[PDB]
RNA sequence: GAAAUUGUUGAAAGGGAAGGGCAUUUGAUCAGACA
RNA sequence: GGAAUACUGCCAGCUGGGACUGAGGACUGCGACGUAAGUCAAGGAUGCUGGCAUAAUGGUUAUAUGCCGCCCGUCUUGAAA
RNA sequence: GCCCUGAAAAUGGAUGGCGCUCAAGCGUGUUACCUAUACUCUACCGUCAGGGUUGAUAUGAUGCCCUGACGAGUAGGCAGGCGUGGAGGUCAGUGACGAAGCCUAGACCGUAAGGUCGGGUCGAACGGCCUCUAGUGCAGAUCUUGGUGGUAGUAGCAAAUA
RNA sequence: UUGGCGGAAAGGCCUUGGGUGCUUGCUGGCGAAUUGCAAUGUCAUUUUGCGUGGGGAUAAAUCAUUUGUAUACGACUUAGA
């Protein structure tokens, strides 16, 4: 037995790919996932995560 | 003749049959979860029958290999057979139950001239 | 060690021969018991003839061929608190109780061979000197058994021919020691005794 | 002579078990002139093997076998605990088994 | 198409092992061991035997003779763990045994070489055990179990 | 031409129910590799 | 007055017997022993040997033995009732 | 302090049973020993978290791989899957040289929902995969309709003269 | 084979004579292997069946009938070459 101080097997809670089926949605994705594993540039982890929003948490500009 | 392999390990080799099929003729061996608020079985009492869970799977590099090391690929004519051709180390070779006689003999044929392993050579032998 | 082991029941308190006697049979071991006429229980012969009639009062009450039944022998009351020791329910049970024979005096087949006594269980080695203890022939004989003098003259036939054959014994013996004892002082006898024999 | 015997003599008591669950893994055993844990330090690894007859001959023989080895000792009167290549059956609780004196650290 | 033919197939290539670390080095024999001891067969064919031990082998297996005159037990290996070695004795100086190796036994009725080599080695172990009484008959006899023995008690 | 239910034949068990779980003995029966 | 021993604790002191386990799969790391080359118990088992190659192991099934197992569903604080 | 008197209830009876008296009882002290789905180490399944890897010439970057931790559950929520009738596409799929259905203490795969094969019976249609759709999964409701048991060769077949 | 004793379930114990096998009490001479480095390595006693030949002995019960000291039916109690 373990006193747990946390809920076990609690998900991230955070979106990890699109929702989109679209092809050439997933192909950025792939692009700047490679960026952001091998430039270590703050502007592409704020790009790839930005990829994963819902429409209305990407309002037009 | 396949790839060596692990010894294959079999957690639970039992059927799970469901509870009281054994006491009623209109309930089926086939498992159903017990639901109800009293059951022995869902409480999980001692001396009472187990139930599936994750727990019992079987090793991922084992999974889904035949006593002879190979998995099983259903075939129904020559063309599927010769999908084998290079994999005849892993897969062997099944015929469908519904092939007529003679075709079983073309595909016995070549399979043995491609060395691929079949499961069922037996099968509407008029021998 | 012995195929059977013939235990000889003078002396021996009931309980904790029955004790013994239970685990022997559960371990495979063939037991005889003879003279259950003269087993011995603690505590004085009036507490122990209160506890048998208190027995005696329990009965299936709309039938009392089904109640518990109350056998009188001696050998029958050593075989309840053995039967009480032993799962004779199962058929591991049955087993055991079926390696297991008690008898009252000696009977023929038994008076000529060797008798054992178990030390846990003997009243003279286990009981503190002056506590009262009863016989279980006269506890017998008070609660219906019917066979205290027929035992007892029995045992005085049997006893007269064992004491004849021990006199024939001893003087044999005798004239063995005096043959060894002529045949020691000599080369052989010297070496034994140099590896102990 | 008119003894061939090379082994020791053994009973199959039991299985490892608590009040109300037992354990047929594992079978107690006792061997005849042991009584001290210290003394069954002596056959701890050697061999046993539990002899019995069939009607049916296999093998050119009607005599079959069951191995096993003892592991460790077991309480304070000189029983060891024994684990057989399959589990002795339950009917056996009392029977005799053969303590062999191989293997050998004299 | 009975069944949709994979997408992946396994490799059919076998991977090669990794490198072990496990250096074989020469085994040791515990104390009790020692050439011209006595000793007693427990297993095989002639188990409750009496032989001699005369050399160790690099097989671990121990070479032994009866001799063969003396209780029919010829030229054989026997392994170390079926063996109780007694603390009798018989010297081995003036004993030939250089010419048997692991070869000399290989699998591959009785040969003439080993019955005449039998003899030259008896020969020797004969001389030295005529010179304590008893030991002839003693190495004649089986070793045997009796009622009352208890092995963990008895000193060989 | 299914099931409940029934007859015959064959096998097995049964000292106030039957059926079940873990383990092994016995009987019957069976696949896999002989590279 | 001089020792011994008991008790408690420490050793990067030595050594015998028994049981369970062998996951991984080219190389890469940290160390040890060595003038050197190299070796090693250093990021997970190898070497040698025998019997059998079939119902022998094993699976399935029936039965036997040890221990255990109250009838499911439902309402309910609480159901074998 | 222990023991005894004070101490009377209805079927036969319960320190769990046997039984136990320098205890196998009561108070107390010291050790050895027995065994939980708990603890320690290892393997395997799954879940969650943190990471590595697009470079062609070989197939899944929802891929492969490295590291650590975790796993009870009614009411209830969510996720990944199994099966059924019908629909679009595809496998130039199976079949009177035997499709579907049914029987089979015969074999194989999956933790499971299930899937596959052999044998028997049978006679005309049917399946895999990618998607669409629903009158889509039963042990119960004194459930509906139909069929069949134990009871049981049993109750009984005795008013009105023969 | 001679004799005695034993009835609690005696079914066993003791004793007399001769024939015969062995004797490790002591001293000799031949034989063993290859089951290959272990594998119960098979040496006990339960029941029963079929064929050989050496002796031994040549019946009852039930149904049916009958009786009423009996009786729901079975059962019981009687008779019948
Ligand atoms: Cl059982
Ligand atoms: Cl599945
Ligand atoms: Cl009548
Ligand atoms: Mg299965
Ligand atoms: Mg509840
Ligand atoms: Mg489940
Ligand atoms: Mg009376
Ligand atoms: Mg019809
Ligand atoms: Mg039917
Ligand atoms: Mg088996
Ligand atoms: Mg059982
Ligand atoms: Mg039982
Ligand atoms: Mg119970
Ligand atoms: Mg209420
Ligand atoms: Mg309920
Ligand atoms: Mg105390
Ligand atoms: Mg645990
Ligand atoms: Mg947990
Ligand atoms: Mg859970
Ligand atoms: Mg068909
Ligand atoms: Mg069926
Ligand atoms: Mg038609
Ligand atoms: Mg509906
Ligand atoms: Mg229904
Ligand atoms: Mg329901
Ligand atoms: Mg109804
Ligand atoms: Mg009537
Ligand atoms: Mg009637
Ligand atoms: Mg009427
Ligand atoms: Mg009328």
């Amino acid at each position: 037995g373990i006193d747990h101080t946390s809920k076990q097997h609690k998900r991230s809670g955070h979106r990890t790919a699109p929702k989109s089926d679209n092809v050439y949605l997933k192909l950025l994705v792939k692009l700047y996932t490679f960026l952001a594993r091998r430039t270590d540039a703050p502007f592409n982890k704020v790009v790839l995560k930005a990829l994963f929003l819902s429409k209305i948490n990407r309002p037009p500009v | 003749a396949s790839l060596p392999h692990p010894k294959i390990v079999k957690k639970h080799t039992k059927k799970f049959k469901r509870h009281h099929s054994d006491r009623y003729h209109r309930v089926a061996e086939n498992w159903r979860k017990q639901k109800g608020i009293d059951s022995v079985v869902r409480r999980r009492f001692r001396g009472n029958i187990s139930q599936p869970k994750i727990g019992y799977g079987s090793n991922k590099k084992t999974k889904f290999l035949s006593p002879s090391g190979h998995k099983t690929f259903l075939v129904a004519n020559v063309k599927d057979l010769e999908t084998l051709t290079m994999h005849t180390k892993t897969y062997a070779a099944e015929i469908a139950h519904n092939i007529s006689a003679k075709n079983r003999v073309v595909i016995l044929a070549r399979a043995k001239a491609l060395g691929i392993k079949v499961t069922n050579p037996k099968g509407r032998l008029a021998l | 060690v012995e195929p059977v082991v013939v235990i000889d029941g003078k002396g021996h308190l009931v309980g904790r021969l029955a004790s013994v006697v239970a685990k022997q049979l559960l371990n495979g071991q063939k037991i005889v018991v003879v003279r259950a006429e003269e087993l011995n229980i603690s505590g004085e012969f009036f507490r122990n003839k209160l506890k048998y009639h208190d027995f005696l009062r329990k009965a299936t009450a709309f039938n009392k061929t089904r109640g518990p039944f109350h056998f009188r022998a001696p050998s029958r009351i050593f075989y309840k608190a053995l039967r009480g020791m032993v799962s004779h329910k199962t058929a591991r049970g049955k087993a055991a109780l079926e390696r297991l024979k008690v008898f009252e005096g000696i009977p023929p087949p038994y008076d000529k061979k060797k008798r054992v006594v178990v030390p846990q269980a003997l009243r003279v080695l286990r009981l503190k000197p002056g506590r009262k203890y009863t016989t279980l022939g006269k506890l017998s004989t008070s609660v219906g058994w019917k066979y205290e003098d027929v035992v007892a003259k029995l045992e005085a036939k049997r006893k007269v021919s064992s004491a004849e054959y021990y006199a024939k014994k001893r003087a044999f013996t005798k004239k063995v020691a005096s043959a060894n004892a002529t045949a020691a002082e000599s080369d052989v006898a010297k070496q034994l005794a140099a590896l102990g024999y | 002579a008119e003894s061939h015997r090379l082994y020791v003599k053994g009973k199959h008591l039991s299985y490892q078990r608590s009040k109300r669950v037992n354990n047929p893994n594992v079978s107690l055993i006792k061997i005849e002139g042991v009584a001290t844990p210290q003394d069954a330090q002596f056959y701890l690894g050697k061999r046993i093997a539990y002899v019995y007859r069939a009607s049916k001959e296999v093998r050119g023989s009607k005599i079959r076998v069951m191995w096993g080895k003892v592991t460790r000792t077991h309480g304070n009167s000189g029983v060891v605990r024994a684990t057989f290549r399959n589990n002795l059956p339950a009917k056996t609780f009392g029977a005799s088994v053969r303590i062999f004196l191989y293997p050998s650290n004299i | 198409s009975a069944q949709k033919a994979p997408k992946w197939y396994p490799s059919e290539d076998v991977a090669a092992l990794k490198k072990t670390r496990k250096a074989a080095r020469p085994q040791k024999l515990r104390a009790s061991l020692v050439p011209g001891t006595v000793l007693i067969l427990l297993a095989g064919r002639f188990r409750g035997k009496r032989v001699v031990y005369l050399k160790h082998l690099e097989d671990n297996t121990l070479l032994i003779s009866g001799p063969f005159k003396v209780n029919g037990v010829p030229l054989r290996r026997v392994n170390a763990r079926y063996v109780i070695a007694t603390s009798t004795k018989v010297s081995v100086e003036g004993v030939n045994v250089e010419k048997f190796n692991v070869e000399y036994f290989a699998k591959e009725e009785i040969k003439a070489e080993r019955v005449e080599d039998q003899k030259v080695v008896d020969k020797a172990l004969i001389a030295e055990i005529k010179k304590t009484p008893l030991l002839k008959q003693y190495l004649s006899a089986s070793f045997s179990l009796k009622n009352g023995d208890k092995p963990h008690m008895l000193k060989f």
